C-alpha cells in the first residue's frame, strides 16, 4: 500500500471508452412519397417584407 | 420551361440592369436560372427514348 | 504453475497456502479447499482431480 | 462563372461579334476546359459542340478560328495549369489550415480567406475529377494527382475549423454589423435624396435589425435567422434595378456593394453551416464512385499519403447535400451508398494497419528470437577449446532505410488518420474509426498466436512452450506501442485474447493453444514414454529420449523441462493448466478401470 | 555486487543468477530449515530496513552516469544503443573480486555457459531489460526513479539548457524572413547558410547543447518505456488472477443456447476456485480480512484505469516558466513571425545544423545522439505549444517544400540541396511522429478580436 | 471506478 501509493502521486485517469463501430440513429429516415405540385409564386410571401 | 421564358421576357420589358459587382443575387439568380434552362433542355435531348 | 502463480500473485498464493496448511475435519469441505488448492498448484495429500 | 461565360455567350452569339469583351471573355473560357458539368457527372463537351452550331450560321467565321484555337489551347495546356493550381493550393491549405488552428480568433477578420480557400480547392477537384473522366491521356501521368487526398484533408480541417469555432465567427460579425455597418449603412440611408415607402421600409428595416444585436444574444446561443434580410435585399435589388425605378441602383453602386458586404456578415452568423455546403461540397463524388474508391487505394498505398486517408469516409457526409426535395426517390440509394462506403473505408484503413502492425510483430519476433541461448553455442564452443544483437540499431545514417524504418513510418502516418477524429455521423449513423483497429487487432493477434503454434497433426509437431511465448511477448510489446499512435484501450484488447486461450475453445468455438498442447503431450509425448522410447528423468526435472531404435520426431526434455513446463504454464494459467490435468486423469480413470478387471479376474 | 560493478544491461544476467539462487533454495529446503527466500534477499539488497534496495539505487546510479548520456534510442527498432567513441563518457567501476563458482552458478562450465549467454543482452538497452527492471524496482522503485529523473530534467532545463538556449537566442539573427519561392532553393539555402552562420558554427553546439538534450530525451522515453513494460507486466498477473477471481472470458454459443444462461453455468463450474467467497465460508475473521485485502490489491493494477507519461509531461512543463522560452509579446498583437524570440526557431536553427550532411566517414547526429535528441526538443516545443508556428515557420520545412517546386539541385555552402532536403524530410517525419504522440498524451478560452469601429462611437 | 490502493 505505501509502494502503490507512492506511484499515484505521478498518475491520473485514462480516459479510455468502449463503443460499437456503427451506431444507427434510433429512428431511421421515413421514405417521402413523390408528390407532384404546381409552382406556387407566393411561398415566399412571408418571409420579410413580402409582396402579395 | 413555360415559366421561365415567362420571366425572361418580364425581364426584358422591365429593362433589369445587371451587374455582378452591384446587384449580386439578382445577377446571379438571372445566370443561374438561364443555365440551368440550357443545360436542362440538353439533358433532356440526351434521353433518346422520350419520344 | 506453482512457482509462476507464486510470481504473478502473491498475495492470492499467501492466502491460499495459509488456508490450506491450517485446516482441522469433513472430507467434502477438504475436497473443496483442496481444488482450490491444486488449481493455484499447491500439491495436495489427496488429489481432488484423482 | 465558366458555365456562365461559355453558355451564356452562346446564346446571345450576335455580341461575339460586336464587343471585343464579350470575346475575350469566352475564349477565356474556351481555354480552360474541355468539358463542362452540365449536371454530376453528365458532361458536355464544349468546341466540338460549339462549332457545329456556327458552322451552320453565316457571319461567324472568325468565331469558328477561334473555337477550334481555344480548344487546342485547353487540351495543351488547360490540364498543366490545373495541376499547378493544386499543388499551390495544398501549401495554401495547408498552411491556412495551421495558422489558423494556432489563433482561432483569426476565424474572425480572416472568414473570407476560409470560404475562399475552400471554393478555390473544391472547383480544382471537380475540375479534375470530370476531365480525368472523359479525356483521353498523352502522358501515362495525365489527369493523375497522388496527392489530392492531402488537398481534400485540409478542406475538411477548415470545415471542423468552422464547425468547432462557429461562436468565434458569429461573435465577431454581430458586433460588425450592430457597430460598423449599421452605422455607415444609416449614414448612407439618411443622404439619399429619394426613395418610395417601400424601399425605405426594408432599408429601415436593416437598420433597425442590425443594431438589435448583441454579443449576449451569441454568448446565449441563439438560433439566428436572417433570411429575411437576405431575401428583403435581393427584392431591394429588383425594385431598384428596373428601369425608371425612383431609386435607381446605377446611381448608387456603393449601396449595392456595401449592402452586399452587410450581407455576407450575416452569413457568418447564421448561415455557417450553409456556406460550407455551398462553397466546399463534393457530393459530386457519389457520382464518381470508381475514381472515388480509386484515390482511396492510391491514398492508402503511399505512405506519405496515407496519412489523409481519413478524409474519404469524412467526404461521405457530405453525399446528402446533392439531394432534392422534389427527388425523393434516389434520397435513400444515396444513403445506403455514403454508409458502405464510409464503413469500407475505415474497415480497409483498420486492415492496413493491422497487416504493418503484424509485419512489426515479424521482424520483433526475428529479434527476439536471436536472443535465445541457443544462438551462444558457437561461442561456448570457440572458447572451450581455443555478430551481436542491438547491431541493427546501430544508425549511421537516416538516409539508410531499413524495412523496420518503412513499416515503423508507414504505421504512425497512417494511425494519425485513424485516429484523426473520435467519430463521424453519416446519415444520422454514427461511425467510430478507432472500434475498427481494435477489432481487427483482437481478431488477428488471436489468428498469430494459434499460427504461431506451428502444430501439425499430421507429423505430431508443435512449437516449444517456451519459444511460443517468446514470439507472443514480443506481439504484445508491438501492440503496447499502439497507445502511442490511437486513443485504445490494448489492456482490453490483451485480455479478450489472452483469457480465451485458456479454454478448450475461444468465443468462436476455435481451438486454443491449451487445447491443442493439451492433445499433444498426451497423443504425443506421452503416448511415446508408453512405448518404450521416453523416459521420466526426476535427476533432471524433465521426460528425456531413450536412446532406442526409434522415429521421434522431437527432443521430450525440450517441450517438458522446468523453463518449458513454466513457459506452458504461462501461456494456459489456472484454467488451462487446470484442464490439462483434466485430461490426464482421463487417461488414468481407463486404466484403472482396466487394472480392476485384472483384479476381479 | 556483481550487478554494482557492472552497467544497466547486465540486470539481465543478474535476474538470471538470481532465479537460480531461488532454486538452489528450493532445493535445500527440501532437508533442511532455511530463512525465506524473499528475506534473505531483501537482506541482501538491504531492502529490510531501509525503502530502496541497492538494486534499485544502483539502477538509478547507471541511469544518471551511463544510460542518459551515452545512449542512443532507436525508435523503428525499440531500443537503445552506445553512442560515438569521443561522446562515450566513462566512469571508472571498482571491479568485484570473482568468488568460487558454487557461489555463482554452480561450476566453471556453467559460469561461462551463462556468462554467454547474457551476453547476447550487453550490446543494447530494450523491452527485456525493461522488463527486468520493473520487475526488480517494484511500484516504489520505479516511483522514486521517476521523481528521481523529474529532477534531473529539471536540473538541465533550469540549468545548463537554459543558460546556453538564452545565449544561443542572442547569437541568433533577431528576424529571419521566409523568402519566396521565386528566389529558388539554391538561393534560400545560400540565404539560411548566411542568416544562421553563428549557430551553425557555434562550438559547444553538440559537446554541450545537443548532449543536454539527448539526456533529457532519454530520460522522458524511459519513463514512457518503463510505464509500458509495467502495463504489460500488470496484464499478465491479472490474467493469472482471473480464475480466482470470478473473471471469464466469453464463451461460445451454439443453437439454442444463451450466454446468459450458460455464462452463468460456467462460473458454477469455476465457483470452487473464486477465492474470497470460500475463505469467507470457512476461514477465521483474520484470515477473511487478509484475503480482502490481497484480493483488493490483485484486482486493482495501473493499467486498469491510470496513467503516468501524462503527469510527468505535465510536471514538465512546470520546468519552462523563464520568459527565455515564449519571449515578449508579439508586435502585431496575434502572433511572432519573422522575429527570431521563440524557443522553436532556436530548434528550427539546430535542426537546420543537423540536417547538413556530413562527410562520408563522419558520423551524423542520429549516430551520435539517436532519437532523445529530438524527443527532447519536440516536447519543449509542444509544452510550450509552439508546434504549429513550429511546423508554418520552420527554416528547412521551407526549404523542402521550395525544392520539391523547382526541383533544382545544386552544392551551396558544400551543401548538396538535394541530400539536404532529403535529410530535412526523415528528419520531418520523425518529429511529425514525436509531436504527435506527446500531443496524444497531452490530450478552452479562445482569445478573440475586436471588427474595425467607427471613430465615431 | 477509483482505485483506493493506489491513493484515488
Ligand atoms: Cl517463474
Ligand atoms: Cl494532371
Ligand atoms: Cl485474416
Amino acid at each position: 500500500k505505501v509502494a502503490r501509493r507512492e506511484i499515484g502521486i505521478l498518475t491520473t485517469n485514462k480516459n479510455t471508452s468502449r463503443t460499437h463501430k456503427i451506431i444507427a440513429p434510433a429512428n431511421l429516415e421515413r421514405p417521402v412519397r413523390y408528390i407532384r405540385k404546381p409552382i406556387d409564386y407566393t411561398i415566399l410571401d412571408d418571409i420579410g417584407h413580402g409582396v402579395k | 420551361k413555360d415559366h421561365v421564358c415567362e420571366l425572361l421576357n418580364t425581364i426584358d420589358v422591365c429593362q433589369v440592369f445587371f451587374d455582378i459587382t452591384v446587384n449580386f443575387d439578382l445577377t446571379k439568380n438571372y445566370l443561374d436560372l438561364i443555365i440551368t434552362y440550357t443545360t436542362l433542355m440538353i439533358l433532356l435531348s440526351r434521353i433518346e427514348e422520350r419520344k | 504453475l506453482r512457482d509462476v502463480l507464486s510470481y504473478h500473485i502473491p498475495f492470492l498464493v499467501s492466502s491460499i497456502e495459509d488456508f490450506k496448511d491450517h485446516i482441522p475435519t469433513d472430507m467434502k469441505v477438504a475436497m473443496n479447499v483442496y481444488e482450490l488448492s491444486s488449481a493455484a498448484g499447491l500439491p495436495c495429500e489427496i488429489d481432488p482431480a484423482l | 462563372m465558366e458555365k456562365w461565360i461559355i453558355f451564356g455567350f452562346i446564346l446571345c452569339h450576335g455580341i461575339l461579334n460586336t464587343d471585343a469583351t464579350a470575346l475575350n471573355l469566352w475564349k477565356l473560357a474556351l481555354q480552360s476546359s474541355s468539358c463542362l458539368s452540365l449536371f454530376r457527372d453528365e458532361v458536355f463537351h464544349i468546341h466540338k459542340a460549339a462549332e457545329d452550331l456556327f458552322v451552320n450560321i453565316r457571319g461567324y467565321n472568325k468565331r469558328i478560328n477561334d473555337i477550334r484555337e481555344c480548344k487546342e489551347a485547353a487540351v495543351s495546356h488547360a490540364g498543366s495549369m490545373h495541376r499547378e493550381r493544386r499543388k499551390f493550393l495544398r501549401s495554401a491549405l495547408k498552411e491556412l489550415a495551421t495558422v489558423l488552428s494556432d489563433q482561432p480568433g483569426l476565424l474572425g477578420p480572416k472568414a473570407l480567406f476560409v470560404f475562399m480557400a475552400l471554393s478555390f480547392a473544391r472547383d480544382e477537384i471537380i475540375w479534375l475529377l470530370r476531365h480525368a473522366d472523359n479525356m483521353p491521356k498523352k502522358s501515362a501521368d495525365d489527369f493523375i494527382d497522388k496527392h489530392i487526398a492531402e488537398l481534400i484533408f485540409y478542406m475538411e480541417e477548415l470545415r471542423a475549423h468552422v464547425r468547432k469555432y462557429g461562436p468565434v465567427m458569429q461573435r465577431y460579425y454581430v458586433q460588425y454589423l450592430s457597430g460598423f455597418d449599421a452605422v455607415v449603412l444609416n449614414e448612407l440611408v439618411q443622404n439619399l435624396s429619394v426613395c418610395p415607402e417601400d424601399e425605405s421600409i426594408i432599408m429601415s428595416s436593416f437598420v433597425n435589425t442590425m443594431t438589435s444585436l448583441s454579443v449576449k444574444q451569441v454568448e446565449d446561443g441563439e438560433v439566428f435567422d436572417f433570411r429575411g434580410m437576405r431575401l428583403d435585399w435581393f427584392r431591394l435589388q429588383a425594385y431598384t434595378s428596373v428601369s425608371k425605378a425612383s431609386l435607381g441602383l446605377a446611381d448608387h453602386r456603393e449601396l449595392g456593394k456595401m449592402m452586399n458586404t452587410i450581407i455576407f456578415h450575416t452569413k457568418m452568423v447564421d448561415s455557417l453551416v450553409e456556406m460550407l455546403v455551398e462553397t466546399s461540397d463534393l457530393s459530386i463524388f457519389c457520382f464518381y464512385s470508381r475514381a472515388f474508391e480509386k484515390m482511396f487505394q492510391q491514398c492508402l498505398e503511399l505512405p506519405s499519403q496515407s496519412r489523409y486517408s481519413i478524409a474519404f469516409p469524412l467526404l461521405c457526409t457530405h453525399f446528402m447535400s446533392c439531394t432534392h426535395e422534389l427527388c425523393p426517390e434516389e434520397r435513400h440509394h444515396i444513403g445506403d451508398r455514403s454508409l458502405s462506403l464510409c464503413n469500407m473505408f475505415l474497415d480497409e484503413m483498420a486492415k492496413q494497419a493491422r497487416n504493418l502492425i503484424t509485419d512489426i510483430c515479424t521482424e520483433q519476433c526475428t529479434l527476439s528470437d536471436q536472443l535465445l541461448p541457443k544462438h551462444c553455442a558457437k561461442t561456448i564452443s570457440q572458447a572451450v577449446n581455443k555478430e551481436k544483437p542491438g547491431v541493427e540499431s546501430m544508425r549511421k545514417n537516416r538516409l539508410v532505410v531499413t524495412n523496420l524504418d518503412k513499416l515503423h513510418t508507414a504505421l504512425s502516418e497512417l494511425c494519425f488518420s485513424i485516429n484523426y477524429v473520435p467519430n463521424m455521423v453519416v446519415w444520422e449513423h454514427t461511425f467510430t474509426p478507432r472500434e475498427y483497429l481494435t477489432s481487427h487487432l483482437e481478431i488477428r493477434f488471436t489468428k498469430s498466436i494459434v499460427g504461431m503454434t506451428m502444430y501439425n497433426q499430421a507429423t505430431q509437431e508443435i512449437a516449444k512452450p517456451s519459444e511460443l511465448l517468446t514470439s507472443v511477448r514480443a506481439y504484445m510489446t508491438v501492440l503496447q506501442s499502439i497507445e502511442n499512435y490511437v486513443q485504445i484501450d490494448i489492456t482490453r484488447v490483451f485480455n479478450n485474447v489472452l483469457l480465451q486461450q485458456t479454454q478448450h475453445l475461444d468465443s468462436h468455438g476455435e481451438p486454443t493453444i491449451t487445447s491443442l498442447y493439451t492433445n499433444w503431450y498426451l497423443e504425443t509425448l506421452l503416448r511415446q514414454v508408453s512405448n518404450g522410447h521416453i523416459a521420466y528423468f526426476p535427476a533432471m526435472k524433465a521426460f528425456v529420449n531413450l536412446p532406442t531404435e526409434n522415429e521421434l520426431t522431437f527432443n521430450a526434455e525440450e517441450y517438458s523441462d522446468i523453463s518449458e513446463m513454466r513457459s506452458l504454464s504461462e501461456l494456459l494459467g489456472p484454467y488451462g493448466m487446470k484442464f490439462l490435468s483434466e485430461s490426464l486423469m482421463w487417461h488414468i480413470s481407463s486404466q484403472v478401470a482396466e487394472l480392476k478387471k485384472l483384479v476381479v479376474e | 555486487g556483481r550487478f554494482e560493478s557492472e552497467d544497466l544491461t547486465s540486470i539481465v544476467e543478474l535476474d538470471g543468477l538470481l532465479e537460480i539462487n531461488r532454486m538452489t533454495h528450493k532445493l535445500l529446503s527440501r532437508y533442511l530449515t532455511l530463512d525465506g527466500f524473499d528475506a534473505m534477499f531483501r537482506e541482501a539488497n538491504h531492502n529490510v530496513s531501509a525503502p530502496y534496495g541497492r538494486i534499485t539505487l544502483h539502477v538509478f546510479w547507471e541511469l544518471n552516469y551511463d544510460f542518459l548520456p551515452n545512449y542512443c534510442y532507436n525508435g523503428s527498432t525499440n531500443r537503445f544503443v552506445r553512442t560515438v567513441l569521443p561522446f562515450s563518457q566513462e566512469f571508472q567501476r571498482d571491479k568485484q573480486p570473482n568468488a568460487q563458482p558454487q557461489y555463482l552458478h554452480g561450476s566453471k562450465a556453467l559460469n561461462l555457459a551463462y556468462s554467454s549467454i547474457y551476453g547476447s543482452y550487453r550490446n543494447f538497452v530494450g523491452p527485456p531489460h525493461f522488463q527486468v527492471i520493473c520487475r526488480l524496482l517494484g511500484y516504489q522503485g520505479i516511483a522514486v526513479v521517476m521523481e528521481e529523473l523529474l529532477k534531473v530534467v529539471k536540473s538541465l532545463l533550469q540549468g545548463t539548457i537554459l543558460q546556453y538556449v538564452k545565449t544561443l537566442m542572442e547569437v541568433m539573427p533577431k528576424i529571419c524572413r521566409l523568402p519566396r519561392h521565386e528566389y529558388g532553393s539554391p538561393g534560400i539555402l545560400e540565404f539560411f547558410h548566411h542568416q544562421l552562420k553563428d549557430i551553425v558554427e557555434y562550438a559547444e553546439l553538440k559537446t554541450v547543447c545537443f548532449q543536454n538534450l539527448r539526456e533529457v530525451g532519454n530520460a522522458i522515453l524511459f519513463c514512457l518505456l518503463i510505464e509500458q513494460s509495467l502495463s504489460l507486466e500488470e496484464v499478465c498477473d491479472l490474467l493469472h488472477a482471473a480464475p480466482f477471481q470470478n473473471i471469464l472470458p466469453r464463451v461460445h454459443v451454439k443453437e439454442g443456447e444463451r450466454l446468459d444462461a450458460k455464462m452463468k453455468r460456467l462460473e458454477s463450474k469455476y465457483a470452487p476456485l473464486h477465492l474470497v467467497p470460500l475463505i469467507e465460508r470457512l476461514g477465521t475473521p483474520q484470515q477473511i480480512a487478509i484475503a480482502r485485502e490481497g484480493d483488493l490489491l490483485t484486482k486493482e493494477r495501473l493499467c486498469c484505469g491510470l496513467s503516468m507519461f501524462e503527469v510527468i509531461l505535465t510536471r514538465i512543463r512546470s520546468f519552462l516558466d523563464d520568459p527565455i522560452w515564449r519571449g515578449p509579446l508579439p508586435s502585431n498583437g496575434v502572433m511572432h513571425v519573422d522575429e527570431c524570440v521563440e524557443f522553436h526557431r532556436l530548434w528550427s536553427a539546430m535542426q537546420f545544423v543537423y540536417c547538413i550532411p556530413v562527410g562520408t566517414h563522419e558520423f551524423t547526429v542520429e549516430q551520435c545522439f539517436g532519437d532523445g535528441l529530438h524527443w527532447a526538443g519536440c516536447m519543449i516545443i509542444v509544452l510550450l505549444g509552439q508546434q504549429r508556428r513550429f511546423a508554418v515557420l520552420d527554416f528547412c520545412y521551407h526549404l523542402l517544400k521550395v525544392q520539391k517546386h523547382d526541383g533544382k539541385d545544386e552544392i551551396i555552402k558544400n551543401v548538396p540541396l538535394k541530400k539536404m532536403v532529403e535529410r530535412i524530410r526523415k528528419f520531418q517525419i520523425l518529429n511529425d511522429e514525436i509531436i504527435t504522440i506527446l500531443d496524444k498524451y497531452l490530450k478552452e478560452h479562445v482569445r478573440c478580436f475586436q471588427p474595425p469601429i467607427h471613430q465615431s462611437l | 471506478r477509483s482505485m483506493s490502493t493506489f491513493g484515488k
